[PDB]
DNA sequence: CTGGAGAATCCCGGTGCCGAGGCCGCTCAATTGGTCGTAGACAGCTCTAGCACCGCTTAAACGCACGTACGCGCTGTCCCCCGCGTTTTAACCGCCAAGGGGATTACTCCCTAGTCTCCAGGCACGTGTCACATATATACATCCTGT
């Protein structure tokens, strides 16, 4: 589907963001 | 009169009588602006706008004896805003 | 044919909540100014 | 490459009381308006509107909510009345009369 | 035939047996309603209605009046522990409340 | 052409007149009475109807609606409502 | 015997070159809980 | 409509807090009282609207306002027929 | 076999499109399969008294919708029945 | 040879969302999209809360949804929070928040 | 048997604890425990009616969570 | 010796139980608890062992939703300290009054 | 504010256990194909309400003016919960070996319940009105509050 609510999707997105930031400070 | 006197006396007085406490015209237009949001052009029962106000009335005259509640616990006998807002908050509409 | 009192039921006393203390001594005064009271029964 | 009109009409009324009022000395009743030329509900674009009264009144910003915008309210001099009208778009620079 | 017995009269209810198993058998509650479930919830339903009747008209007498209002049923089901429960989520229209003041906000 | 509603203030007269006989009962209070009287038919039938359900059954029974009196009425208000119940049931397969 | 039952996550992550146990006896069921709790030890040479 | 919340006046939710067992009430207790009685009115009235838009009709009847009071936790005996 | 089905199959393939890596506990699943017998019921039993305010004696998709809306906060419920109404108009055609 | 349920673009069962429907005592006619419909609902409701709760748990270095992490995604949304709010998902604890009060300095 | 005491002072500090609760008063555990005892004897009072009505003589989880939704309070995870 | 002053180990507490999903009944006296409940509605019922934790959870997740209105009666009173009066107040307003 | 100790956290990297998923193999159940009543939908049409206006009356909302009473604030006093170390109870094994109490499941079978008729009282909606009690009036009783 990927036609999630805005919000959701802006929470998917910044959920990859604080990853790739968590990963780019434990590497 | 001493302040408080008069006051209690209409607590006796509105805890005694049933009739309703909201003047009604000022309160339909309030049901149908309320209802302007969802349909153009909606009729309502008379009956349904009396029901309407005797769900409200009901409602807000239970959350001002909760609310009285939390002002006691405050060693208060004036209800703050925050009194209207615990008594909610602990209800979960606002929670 | 049937019982014919189960149709009004009329004490059923499940729930009879017992009148006492005070509630006697209006009785007692009603009796007493009934026994006082005139003509008109 | 996108233009929207949207036409609309602000203004006041002013009714007078015939005579001075004792209690605050205002001469007359006046409301303050902005609604639209067209039929159509400003609401869906307008998140409010702010009225910037003269600074002898209590409070002079006042706010309203839904259309047709309206305050009324009592005076009995004239003066310049500042209506900023924001729009639901946050990014969209609101509009001052 | 035979005269005819309703199902209120040979249980011995008031309320409409016929009635209720009537709602029931079209009222999806269930797929194939017996021969007694009619019966007990009519007799609780009409059970209940003259336990509340009770208390409503001991409060109106309380009031001198003879009539039953919509007071004599929130003063009643608000002054039965039992009652009050069973009822406590449902609001009943022009009945009012009970003068419970807070013994703080009184005089002193 | 005539639009008749049902109601239960035929019933609650019935029992009203015989359980105090000199006291009436008013319209508006009678709509109470009757809405009192269709929201308990809805619980109990309700409770009954998920009792069956939760045994995988497709009937609703009355020893299911006992069940759902005990699960619904407060204690006494149960024991009452049960009592009546139950002998209004071997009131009637008694053939009276 | 009886406190490494409850602390054995910290011994088995361990190269033990012996392992000894005394009075052995105490390891009599295979069904113990405690014979596994010994046995899932690294240890190259077992003494009892 | 516009500005209709402001028709529960100041004295009508006084009497309202008298019948509750308040006896002293603050200013900014009013607007409170506006907000949350503005709140459950419009839950009530969009899920009763939700009963009409459903059924085709252009009238709120009785039986709309008590299944949306029923859905709220809110039972009212007295419009039921 | 049959003895006991379940949602788990379904809570499952949904997973893997949201999250194509991510994994699911046995009792994270069972809890999916709860939620969803709740919702099912909720629906359902709101759409049954929908048919019978209208005194139909039938459960529709329009008492489906009009179920939805009457239990989802606004957004979801605007999702929902976007879906809901995506599904049947998807459904109508083949 | 096609599953009812396929015939949507969906991954939910609609053939034995109909069977619940048309079994439990709801009504007495299920139509033809009335169990469409409701399985199309059921997953999309699956859909939110299994993504929220997923990456919640691989926001906690996590591969695998825990039922802590779906308390976690149910509890902050707005709208999950407002539908189960009366429902306690068991093993998932509750929501780290500290009262400024109790809070010291 | 009167076996309330279970639930002890420790117990009822580490549910305040996570309840946020970062100071408790004396009279806050012989308190909780005639709350929790109410809860409990509703919850089990409706969990051993579904179990007679069963004709059973085990209370199953399942007639733990019908009586737990019976009151309102909805838990998820044991097969209801 | 060195001790911590009152706060900081209760704060320490606070973050190391709201952080980790688990019962806090100890097991054995909740069960046997739930017997003695029991044994006053239908003599010699047999609990499942799942039963009991089904209890357990519905118990633990009322007691701490129940602290957490407690706490906000607390702060009502301008009290960070909690105690009969605040659990009260809570439940009063939550309609288990 | 810096110091300086002393405890707590807090990720990194490591090491096995075991749940989570992988596949396989039939059982249940959803699909397919088709006949058979019909749900409700839609096209009128009767006829209540709903809505919309307008006037007269006056309760009531409301603004103002004025103290009094109650509300955040301070500080001091005293105790009762927090922190933490020691004594005590609970509570796991191992040691001891299986019965049996009871859910889980079917196969018969007889009883109950649907289905589907044709009657016949009884429940609704009128109509015909009778009358609780709302509104009004006054003295009696508190029931104050300023002296």
């Amino acid at each position: 589907r990927k036609s999630m609510r805005q919000s959701t999707a802006e929470h998917t997105r910044q959920t990859f963001l604080r990853v790739q930031e968590r990963q780019g400070q434990s590497r | 009169y001493r302040p408080g006197t008069v006051a209690l006396r209409e607590i006796r007085r509105y805890q005694k009588s049933t009739e309703l406490l909201i003047r009604k015209l000022p309160f339909q237009r309030l049901v149908r602006e309320i209802a302007q949001d969802f349909k153009t052009d909606l009729r309502f029962q008379s009956s349904a706008v009396m029901a309407l106000q005797e769900a409200c009335e009901a409602y807000l005259v239970g959350l001002f004896e909760d609310t009285n509640l939390c002002a006691i616990h405050a060693k208060r006998v004036t209800i703050m805003p925050k009194d209207i807002q615990l008594a909610r908050r602990i209800r979960g509409e606002r929670a | 044919m049937v019982e014919k009192k189960t149709s009004v039921r009329s004490q059923d006393p499940g729930q009879r909540r017992v009148l006492d203390r005070a509630a006697r001594q209006r009785r007692i005064n009603r009796q007493l100014e009934a026994l006082e009271n005139d003509n008109f029964q | 490459g996108v233009t929207i009109v949207k036409p609309i009409v602000y203004g006041n009324v002013a009714r007078y009381f015939g005579k001075k009022r004792e209690e605050d000395g205002h001469t007359h009743q006046w409301t303050v308006y902005v609604k639209p030329y067209r039929n159509e509900d400003m609401s869906a674009y307008v998140k409010k509107i702010q009225f910037k009264l003269h600074e002898s009144y209590g409070n002079p910003l006042r706010v309203v909510t839904k259309p047709p915008y309206e305050i009324t309210e009592t005076g009995w001099g004239e003066f310049e009345i500042i209506i900023k009208i924001f729009f639901i778009d946050p990014n969209e620079r609101p509009v001052t009369l | 035939r035979a005269k005819a017995k309703s199902r209120s009269s040979r249980a011995g209810l008031q309320f409409p047996v016929g009635r209720v198993h009537r709602l029931l058998r079209k009222g999806n509650y269930a797929e194939r309603v017996g021969a007694g479930a009619p019966v007990y919830l009519a007799a609780v339903l009409e059970y209940l209605t003259a336990e509340i009747l009770e208390l409503a008209g001991n409060a109106a007498r309380d009031n001198k009046k003879t009539r039953i209002i919509p007071r004599h049923l929130q003063l009643a089901i608000r002054n039965d522990e039992e009652l009050n429960k069973l009822l406590g989520r449902v609001t009943i229209a022009q009945g009012g409340v009970l003068p419970n003041i807070q013994a703080v906000l009184l005089p002193k | 052409k005539r639009s008749r509603k049902e109601s239960y203030s035929v019933y609650v007269y019935k029992v009203l007149k015989q359980v105090h006989p000199d006291t009436g009962i008013s319209s508006k209070a009678m709509g109470i009475m009757n809405s009192f009287v269709n929201d308990i038919f809805e619980r109990i039938a309700g409770e009954a109807s998920r009792l069956a359900h939760y045994n995988k059954r497709s009937t609703i029974t009355s020893r299911e609606i006992q069940t759902a009196v005990r699960l619904l009425l407060p204690g006494e208000l149960a024991k009452h409502a049960v009592s009546e119940g139950t002998k209004a049931v071997t009131k009637y397969t008694s053939s009276k | 015997y009886k406190l490494v039952l409850q602390d054995h996550q910290a011994f088995r992550r361990k190269n033990w070159r012996y392992l000894i146990l005394d009075e052995a006896q105490n390891i009599k069921n295979f069904k113990s809980q405690r014979w596994q709790s010994l046995l899932n030890f690294n240890s190259q040479r077992r003494l009892l | 409509l516009r500005d209709n919340i402001q028709g529960i006046t100041k004295p009508a939710i006084r009497r309202l807090a008298r019948r509750g067992g308040v006896k002293r009430i603050s200013g900014l207790i009013y607007e409170e009282t506006r907000g949350v009685l503005k709140v459950f009115l419009e839950n009530v009235i969009r899920d009763a609207v939700t009963y009409t838009e459903h059924a085709k009709r252009k009238t709120v009847t009785a039986m709309d306002v008590v299944y949306a009071l029923k859905r709220q936790g809110r039972t009212l005996y007295g419009f039921g027929g």
